[PDB]
């Protein structure tokens, strides 16, 4: 069918692991960042809603 | 504008402060709501808690993309309403990051 | 082996042969808190016949234990993560009650030191005492929020103590504060 | 030093070479083609659609003779007459040389087969100042062959099976091709391989590359939706 | 084998200290390679030498300290692989008589951080 090299190809998925492996640390407390501020707007939100509805 | 919710207080919607003069006429007050919003060159479209959009999803994959004039619950009606602390909490944390 | 690789002979090899193998972590090793031994990575296929021979011969309860206490860091495994990250305060009461046992799982029972002899000379009638301890612990954690009870004042409880002091001791001091050390928690949650 | 640099474009009916590449005499483009996808049935596109450019380049070139080669390494019974069948439905099979070669021919006759018709070539090509096509098709099969003497003798594989005598094996054959300073005549040869897969560490895709200057890659991505 | 003969006489029995360094193994191990090759031993994993081991070993064993003798060699290695990678001999072999390792960053060379 359709195949990729063998030994050109060697040399790319050894650094499919250095771009992944290292890429996928960081993306951990990256998202964690934006979605640790966003609980505070959400809370803090309600504070003039209640008194003034 | 364009705020509706009960009778009472649709009146004030005819004053100014807000521009509307509809009420209920569905259980999200479709008749109005998409007609109206389709348009969309209101300068303000907020749907009360007084009538309840439960599928606010109905709004969004019809519009297909829009913040600007959309509804906002706020409440519409008086019954010591201040229940959109213990509501909103539990609409963010369920469909939009970890559950309470 | 060179990399941690499975396809070099040796290791496909004793896998099988050989039914158990003890992965230390190198960040569960850094805190200074022996062993380091990451769970999720070790097996032991020889538990499965020794279990009648264990309670033979040892206690009774003793398989009881083991088995059990093993979810505490199942469900904390997860829930560290980014489920906790808002303080565990914000999550529900049987979602917080896993941190309460966890303090006394992660500062007695799993806390040595290989710098002091007092404590690193352990056996049988020690260490199962303080894996009992633990289960008689979540007992009253979870009759704690069926009650309400406060988790400021349980983090606070005498009891917490009274467990830490038991593994300063090699095991002669051990029978006299297992003595004291259990009725101590039977009686702290009855004082609240 | 004998052969000076290609420049007397040809039309192929493909508006596609005929500018990307833009394939003149003496020039070879190697139809990269993994396997899974038709290029011997593509191909007789080409072998029909060839025609010579003579009132852009300021001077005839139907006026030296514009014959055509063939020759296969190894096709089966439906692709023997199909050929012939898209030959015959122009009348381009007339003024052709064909050095046809099967699966049930001596499979010996795969490799030496080439080597004799390429020196017939020559004759017509260079000595008589006609522009000849050679077009070799089913270059697999070629490579069936060479493997058998690669490793059952004296030779060793050096490269996939194949003998490491394989840079000669590729020389001789690849090497025919480029226009002459003092003839007038040329031999444009068009290899059209069946590489296989999309592999370019295979010994096939290989060479072929720093061989080639122009070359073209035919895919199977398109090749599904039905476009030729 | 010649510095490492003289090598021992200098630290252990003048009482110096000595700092060996190495550098370019990729080199010593292909040369290696030919001399094997004609004695009938087999090449080893991705093409470099398997009889690499007990020959890298005598070079690198003459570091350590020695009981009473206060000189003694520090052995300090230096090899090249493509990136850095484990997914051949060089590194593997070397890695278990030696400890440690301490490899380079891109980023850092690129903004001269020595």
């Amino acid at each position: 069918s359709q195949v990729s090299p063998t030994r050109m190809n060697l040399l790319q998925r050894r650094g499919q692991l250095r771009l992944a492996q290292k890429g996928v640390d960081l993306l951990k407390k990256k998202r964690d960042a934006l979605v640790a501020e966003f609980f505070g707007l959400v809370r803090e939100a309600m504070e003039a809603r209640k008194a003034l509805d | 504008m364009a705020v509706i919710a009960d009778p009472e207080t649709a009146q004030g919607f005819r004053l100014a402060g807000l521009e509307g003069y509809g009420a209920s006429s569905a259980e999200e007050a479709q008749s109005l709501l998409e007609t109206l919003v389709e348009r969309g060159g209101y300068a303000l479209v907020a749907v009360d808690e007084a009538l309840l959009p439960d599928p606010e999803r109905a709004v969004e994959r019809l519009m297909r993309g829009r913040d600007l004039p959309v509804l906002l619950p706020i409440a519409g009606l008086k019954e010591a309403f201040q229940g959109h602390d213990v509501e909103g909490y539990m609409r963010e944390l369920v469909r939009k990051t970890i559950g309470f | 082996p060179p990399g941690g690789d499975m396809s070099e002979p040796v290791t496909q090899s004793t896998l099988r042969i050989v039914g158990a193998f003890w992965r230390l972590d190198a960040s569960l090793a850094f805190r200074r808190h022996f062993p380091a031994i990451n769970w999720n990575g070790s097996y032991s296929l020889f538990t499965s016949a020794l279990d009648p021979w264990y309670r033979e011969n040892v206690a009774e309860d003793y398989p009881e234990l083991r088995d059990a206490i093993s979810e505490l860091l199942q469900r904390e495994a997860g829930l560290q993560e980014i489920v906790q990250l808002v303080g565990p305060d914000a999550l529900q009461d049987a979602e917080r009650l896993v941190i309460e046992v966890g303090r006394i799982i992660r500062e007695d029972f799993l806390q040595q030191n290989a710098y002091h002899e007092v404590d690193a000379y352990c056996s049988m009638k020690k260490a199962y005492g303080i894996m009992k301890m633990i289960l008689a612990f979540y007992k009253e954690a979870e009759a704690a929020i069926k009650r309400g009870v406060s988790i400021d004042e349980i983090l606070q409880l005498p009891v917490l103590e009274r467990i830490g002091r038991a593994r300063y001791v090699s095991e002669e001091e051990f029978p006299a504060y297992f003595e004291e050390a259990m009725k101590e928690i039977q009686g702290a949650f009855k004082a609240l | 030093v004998a052969r000076r640099k290609p420049e007397q474009f040809i039309q192929t009916g493909i508006s596609t070479i005929d500018v990307m590449n833009t394939l003149v005499r003496g020039q070879k483009l190697p139809i990269f083609s993994g396997s899974g996808l038709p290029a011997n049935e593509i191909a007789a596109q080409i072998a029909r659609q060839a025609t010579v450019r003579p009132d852009l380049s300021g001077e005839g070139e139907k006026e030296e003779p514009f014959a055509v080669v063939f020759a296969a390494m190894g096709i089966t019974q439906r692709e023997l007459s199909y050929f012939i069948q898209e030959f015959e439905r122009t009348g381009a099979l007339s003024r052709s040389v064909l050095f046809l070669n099967k699966a049930d021919d001596p499979t010996i006759e795969r490799i030496l087969t080439p080597r004799m018709a390429l020196t017939v070539a020559e004759y017509l090509a260079f000595e008589h100042d006609y522009h000849v096509l050679v077009i070799l098709t089913d270059m697999t099969n070629y490579c069936e062959a060479l493997r058998e003497i690669g490793a059952a003798r004296e030779e060793i594989p050096g490269r996939r099976g194949y003998p490491g005598y394989m840079y000669t094996d590729l020389a001789t054959i690849y090497e025919r091709a480029g226009v002459v300073e003092g003839k007038k005549g040329s031999v444009t040869q068009i290899p059209i391989l069946s590489m296989p897969d999309d592999d370019r560490t295979h010994p096939i895709p290989d060479l072929t590359g720093y061989i080639t200057e122009g070359q073209i890659q035919l895919s199977r991505e398109l090749h599904r939706k039905g476009i030729y």
